[PDB]
């Protein structure tokens, strides 16, 4: 019954390759991604207002569903829980680091 | 090409970072599938 | 009755051949067919030309100096030699080949009604219907690709003494079952075809009870073949199957990998397809191998064990630019809008999904396969 006690949270949103390339330093493994496999219609879990027949021709401007994981993990195995963030598309982990916000 | 996906649902360490213990994609997906049944039941009431 | 409001849902079956294939774009307004050029080397048998002159100076039938043959006799006979006052002695020519592919259509739909969905005892029926629709579509696409790959195999080897699908049998002196020598032969052929090695060897770790693996290729097998692979023994009588636990540490285990044998790393595919009834007729002396009944007669079953090399094929993609296909899904919530010859009121909706499929094979020589029968 309290948000602060929650271990983790997961949000699924739509992004394009341009958004990922805005900060190329942060992300990794952008090459080995199946952009078409993770299309909005191919993922019925995500609920959105985009019409079911819509795909921009430009590869950079196509929008695909991505997941994030904001939670606590024992990074060092010493028994301490520290905040982390993780992002994955399809079956590939593209970003992994600690919580950036203060 | 380059064979198939090199890890069983990225089990073990993908080695993105230098941490001694790394999360791997399987654990995260497993927590997601664990949590999903309750959220699906809850969204029916909102609908 | 007190409904628990939490239904039981199955998960989507994982797909292996969708992420493997590479996809080529294909603009519209421009046909449905893609073509390529192959440039054959100078010293090849496929280089059949007519511009040939030998060291003597007369016209010779074969322009290529000598074919793929590696005899000392042929090489010595057809060496390009040059005299002091050389001129118009040796000529060579070249050739190019073309390959093509095409695109085909697909699709299916379903129906429902306002009353059935709306006034149902369980809410959330529409989301479930959409879920099974998408899962069925993905599974169908996967099966079609796998069927095409098995059909278009270039190097086909028959286990045992058989020479075709029909003569494969499980009764007699030589049952048609995979053995160590067949795996060695397939490795030799794939090395001859200059097929690149997918994986790297594994050097052991420092922990106790750890074995080294020197396999460089990946093999896809069904579930029915794995016990037969496990029982198999090498030339000297020891066990050939080395399970993943031995070399798991200090190595990378691919998903769905049961173990490693010889040069190959065996990957288990749940959805692998098998020919039914292709074998010879099965009598009462059957030692326990799987059979299927066709036209009143028992017949044995044939199992693929496919191997797919790097850059063997590309999938023609119509407006995809990426792995897998693009599905077009349409939904119309029911109402009075629909009209018909005798059904102008309308209370039914639907949801239809369609896609365009095509494949192009660039180097069939790299695809390989071993046909065999599988124990029950």
């Amino acid at each position: 019954g309290d948000i602060n006690k929650a271990m983790f949270a997961i949000v699924s949103f739509e992004t394009c390759k341009a958004d990922l390339l805005k900060e190329k330093d942060r992300y990794h493994n952008l090459n080995k991604i199946d952009w078409q496999s993770s299309a909005p219609v191919n993922e019925p879990d995500h609920a959105t207002t985009t019409p079911q027949e819509f795909q921009i021709s430009d590869p950079m401007r196509k929008r695909v569903v991505a997941y994030e994981y904001w939670g606590f993990w024992d990074i060092e195995g010493n028994g301490v829980l520290e905040p982390i963030v993780a992002t994955w598309i399809g079956s590939t982990l593209i970003r992994l680091e600690k919580n950036p916000y203060p | 090409t380059d064979s198939m996906v090199p890890l069983p649902d990225p089990s073990q360490a993908t080695k993105l970072t230098s941490w001694k213990n790394e999360l791997s994609l399987q654990a995260l997906k497993a927590d997601l599938d664990a949590a999903k049944p309750s959220h699906t039941a809850m969204m029916i009431k909102v609908k | 009755f007190f409904w628990l409001k939490k239904a039981i849902i199955t998960a989507r079956k994982e797909q292996y051949f969708m992420p493997l294939a590479s996809v080529t774009n294909m603009p519209k307004h421009y046909g449905k067919t893609i073509k390529v050029y192959e440039y054959v080397p100078l010293l090849d048998d496929r280089n059949i030309n007519d511009q040939g002159i030998d060291a003597s100076g007369a016209t010779i039938v074969n322009g290529n100096l000598y074919g793929s043959s590696k005899d000392i006799g042929n090489i010595t006979s057809k060496l390009p030699l040059l005299t002091e006052n050389g001129g118009r002695v040796n000529r060579v020519g070249f050739t190019r080949i073309a390959r093509e592919g095409s695109i085909h259509k697909f699709g299916f739909f379903y129906e429902f009604t306002q009353e059935s969905i709306d006034f149902d005892s369980d809410d959330g029926l529409m989301e479930h219907l959409s879920r099974e629709l998408m899962n069925g579509a993905t599974q169908i696409t996967e099966a079609v690709l796998q069927k095409d790959l098995l059909a278009a195999a270039g190097t086909v080897l028959y286990a045992g003494a058989a020479t075709s699908d029909a003569t494969i049998t499980g009764e007699g002196s030589t049952p048609s079952v995979v053995s160590y020598k067949n795996l060695m032969r397939l490795d030799q052929i794939l090395t001859e075809n200059r097929t690149p090695t997918q994986t790297t060897i594994i050097t052991g770790s420092r922990m106790i009870d750890t074995k080294v693996i020197g396999a460089t290729r990946v093999m896809y097998v069904g579930s029915e073949l794995v016990p037969e692979l496990k029982a198999m023994k090498d030339l000297f009588g020891n066990k050939a199957f080395i399970e993943t636990q031995h070399y798991a540490d200090a190595g990378t285990i691919m998903n769905g990998e049961v173990g490693s044998i010889d040069k190959f790393r065996i990957i288990q595919v749940p959805e692998m397809l098998h020919w039914a009834g292709a074998g010879a007729q099965a009598t009462g002396a059957n030692p326990g191998y799987r059979t299927s009944m066709v036209s009143g007669q028992e017949h044995y079953d044939v199992y693929p064990m496919l191997v797919v090399g790097d850059d063997s094929f590309t999938s023609i993609g119509f407006q995809t630019d990426g792995k897998s296909l693009k599905f077009t899904v349409m939904t119309k919530m029911p109402g009075k809008e629909t009209a018909d010859r005798n059904d102008p009121y309308g209370e039914t909706g639907f949801s239809s999904i369609k896609w365009y499929y095509g494949i192009l094979v660039k180097r069939p020589e790299r695809l390989a396969l071993i046909k065999t029968v599988a124990p029950l």
